[PDB]
């Protein structure tokens, strides 16, 4: 059981390690985005304009 | 011992399958994206116009 609970705990630390990259990709890709859409935004009004 | 496995075991899970959510809500927001962009560039094409 000792060595099992070892192993186990290393599976288990490899794979909170990779969800931060996982999620911090989606925080960028959301930064990038509120960007596009409020240049789409100020376009719209000047043509209108 | 025999409780820190089944403890260890579905916290391991459970990260997992929060991983795979990140995974898909990743994936949607490059095609919303790209849609976006290619609007904005025709809107910018209609205001030079």
């Amino acid at each position: 059981d000792e060595e099992k609970m070892e192993l186990q705990e290393i599976q288990l630390k490899e794979a909170k390690h990779i969800a931060e990259e996982a999620d911090r990709k989606y925080e960028e890709v959301a930064r990038k985005l509120v960007i596009i859409e409020g240049d789409l935004e100020r376009t719209e009004e000047r043509a209108e304009l | 011992d025999e409780e820190k496995m089944e403890i260890q075991e579905i916290q391991l899970k459970e990260a997992k399958h929060i991983a795979e959510d990140a995974d898909r809500k990743y994936e949607e927001v490059a095609r919303k994206l790209v849609i976006i962009e290619s609007d904005l560039e025709r809107a910018e094409e209609r205001a030079e116009l």
